[PDB]
């Protein structure tokens, strides 16, 4: 057989929540646990030996993605390609558009996953489960109280077949929810709703009608929807935990002072960083390239982007420091850590200069901004 | 004759209007703020004008290139690595100001608006033969500003009294200067504030003089000052040229409408409303104390009062905008949406009410 992969990207109207960071780098390219957001789905596509071409679709500008795609294929050796849907049709119409380019090598099964998804990605397990189930296409157990986020989803556990599906009107649920792989026959199903029935949403007029018909089938790990810039930390720890279960040597594990700082588990340190052994790099911190880390600084539950300057005795808690940002000496950037509150994770824009002793507690600072005074519980433009 | 205009940075305190276009390129009463005093420099026949910016001019080269032919004026930029105080940027642009004739040049601040009587200031300079000239405006609050203690007989200044607890005067600087070429040598290479170090150097020499500004003065350092500063401008327009302000049965007070802007029927516009070019105003609207920039279309039955509308935005039908609501470029307000002081970022669709002051991203 042959397998192809298509990843949804979205345009500048979806990353309208990551605004401070979206202005410099679009949502899919924002580094999660050191690597861009879509860099984890692409990493899981290589484990399928029968996979070939990869397709990134979305109404972004190709100029931004052309530079990034050129570097991925140098690592995993997979043909990745970006296609800009000039006419965005949500999801279903998005992929029916240029269906020729996707089915160009006659792939048996086509992978379809979304950008803002943080699961374990068992692509090789679901592929073989779909080969056994058959049908056109192919969940995670959550509490029944956690039902406002999605709604209702019914699946008979004997054949693992979706018996009923309502997107938002739940009206009694079954504790199962979507997570975000079909056969080659999926393009014909869209023609029977775009040409026969005639802006088409995949999870409204394709998933819901295919209920009784035995064609739609059905994680055992983690999953967290990440449309919020604050969720970029809670999910980053799971990826680091995934990099702490598998291959930890890619994760910094200093645990001492032999010119290596005090690392307190679940830390990814880029080799291009500058460190001081007196700094304590606590849990759940992902440091990017070409950053200068000061002495005696405390970094927990935060992610730091490129070209950041951390000065003497700085403290960073539940924060996201933008690009080329400057953190003054004895300055503190903390937040509560509430992934449900808007100001639970303080976010700093690009090239934001927090002066010495200046404190930022649970606030959002825009790019190219200077701070001489301490702020608290606000949104600074 | 030469001239120099102090711009400063990008306009950080004027966001979200300066998030895209720099500070001097924001349309104020239809025209960008830079054109309000460049055309005034053409009234005195100034050919070349330099801008003491601090950011990179690469973003506004196309705009300044379009004003050189329309206005017949030479426009060149100067970018400093750091803005050296208040008099520093003048030390760098001294080469573009000396033509050889040794004529006084003007120094203007981009954060000030006035009536600009530049013609009758040269006669105020070519009468007593002074060396340096500044403009001075009366303020009701002299403590919050730096007071200039001059004599009420000739116009000579003596000392600088900042925050006077007792009354020593009420006259403050207006940000507009008139300097001979013989002053560009008294500055040092170190960042010096012209208000704190350079001006007292010439005041003790008694080689300067002062003139009073017979007009309005406003320091625009925040986006909410555009609705009240537009009042002082349109008021002076009722005096200078009253035929430049539109009139009609649906017009109340002072309204500045563009020839390109189109207004529907059954509307009510005023007072102090400025509609940029390329706009599309639908019927049943009620504008008051607001300013509308280019290309934005306001749908039918909308009520906007004391607000600021960005470029190429869209106000839905029956939408109510009030209380210093600040909208960025390309913001789409749905129908029936209420905003009570919502400072919104550009490229945002508003489908919910901003019933209280709130910053939307």
């Amino acid at each position: 057989e042959k397998v192809v992969a298509v990843i949804m990207v979205g345009g500048p109207t979806k990353g309208t929540r990551f605004r401070p960071l979206s202005f410099n780098t679009p949502k899919p390219l924002i580094p999660l646990a050191g690597q861009p957001m879509i860099h984890h789905p692409i990493s899981a596509c290589k484990k399928i030996s029968n996979l070939a071409q990869i397709f990134l679709i979305g109404f972004y500008e190709e100029r931004e993605f052309a530079l990034y795609v050129s570097s991925i294929s140098n690592e995993l050796k997979i043909p990745v390609r970006y296609l800009k849907e000039d006419k965005p049709h949500g999801s279903a119409g998005a992929l029916y558009y240029f269906r020729d380019r996707i089915m160009e090598e006659k792939p048996s099964h086509v992978f379809l996953l979304n950008c803002d998804v943080c699961c374990s990605f068992p692509l090789q397990g679901i592929l073989d489960a779909h080969r056994r189930y058959g049908g056109i296409g192919t969940v995670i157990k959550v509490s029944a109280e956690a039902a406002s986020q999605f709604g209702e989803l019914i699946a008979d556990p004997d054949t693992k077949e979706l018996l009923h599906y309502t997107e938002k009107p739940e009206t009694f649920v079954s504790d199962l929810i979507n997570c975000g792989v079909f056969t080659s026959d999926i393009f014909n199903a869209i023609e029977e709703v775009y040409s026969q029935i005639r802006f088409v949403r995949l999870d409204q007029d394709i998933l819901s009608p295919l209920a009784g018909k035995k064609q739609l089938y059905t994680n055992k790990d983690f999953w967290e929807q990440i449309k919020t810039p604050g969720k970029s930390l809670k999910c980053s720890a799971l990826y680091l935990s995934q990099f702490r279960e598998t291959s930890p040597h890619i994760l910094a594990s200093g645990d001492g002072t032999n010119r290596k700082p005090t690392i307190i588990g679940d830390v990814y340190i880029h080799p291009s960083v500058k460190l001081h052994p007196t700094a304590k790099i606590g849990p759940n911190v992902s440091i990017s390239a070409n950053v200068r880390v000061g002495p005696g600084v405390r970094l927990i539950s935060c992610i730091i982007l490129d070209d950041v300057e951390i000065k003497e005795n700085a403290v960073v808690i539940n924060s996201i420091i933008g690009w080329k940002s400057s953190i003054g000496r004895w300055s503190r950037v903390q937040a509560s850590g509430d992934y449900n509150d808007r100001l639970g994770i303080t976010i700093l824009g690009e090239a934001v200069t927090v002066e010495d002793e200046v404190a930022v507690i649970g606030s959002i600072v825009l790019q190219n901004k200077t701070l001489n005074v301490s702020v608290q519980d606000d949104i600074i433009l | 004759m030469k001239a120099l205009i102090l711009v400063g940075g990008f306009g950080t305190r004027l966001r979200p209007l300066t998030l895209s276009f720099p500070k001097p390129l924001v349309d104020f009463a239809n025209k960008p703020m830079i054109l309000h005093q460049i055309e005034a420099l053409k009234a005195v026949g100034v050919d070349e004008v330099v801008l003491a910016i601090n950011y990179q001019p690469e973003v506004m080269l196309n705009f300044l290139k379009d004003f050189e032919t329309k206005l017949e004026i030479k426009i060149t930029c100067s970018q400093e690595t750091e803005p050296l105080g208040t008099a520093g940027p003048l030390a760098l642009a001294r080469d573009k100001l000396l033509d050889g004739s040794g004529e006084p040049f003007f120094v203007l601040n981009s954060d000030v608006i006035s009536e600009y009587p530049l013609k009758e200031m040269l006669e105020f300079h070519k009468s007593h033969g002074g060396e340096a000239s500044i403009m001075v405006t009366k303020v009701d609050e002299p403590s919050k500003y730096g007071v200039v203690v001059m004599e009420e007989s000739t116009g000579r200044v003596e000392k600088f009294v900042e925050k006077p607890k007792l009354y020593v005067g009420n006259k403050i600087n207006a940000g507009i200067y008139l300097l001979n070429p013989s002053v560009l040598d008294k500055i040092e290479l170190r960042p010096t504030s012209i208000e704190k170090e350079t001006f007292p150097k010439i005041a003790a020499a008694q080689g300067l003089y002062a003139m009073v500004l017979p007009g309005f003065w406003m320091d625009i350092g925040q986006p909410r000052d555009y609705i009240t500063g537009l009042r002082l401008y349109l008021d002076s327009l009722r005096k200078k040229s009253p035929a430049k302000l539109t009139s009609g049965p649906h017009i109340v007070g002072n309204v500045l409408v563009d020839e390109t802007a189109t207004i529907g029927e059954g509307c009510l516009i005023g007072p102090d409303v400025a509609i940029g070019p390329g706009c599309i105003v639908e019927s049943g609207v009620r504008l008051s104390r607001c300013t509308v920039m280019r290309g934005v279309r306001i749908k039918k039955h909308a009520c906007i009062s004391s607000s600021i509308i960005g470029w190429h935005s869209t106000v839905g039908q029956w939408a109510r905008i009030e209380n210093m609501t600040i909208l960025g470029e390309d913001v789409h307000v749905s129908d029936e949406i209420y905003s009570n002081g919502g400072v919104v970022l550009p490229h945002k669709e508003i489908k919910s009410n901003i019933l209280k002051p709130e910053i939307v991203m």
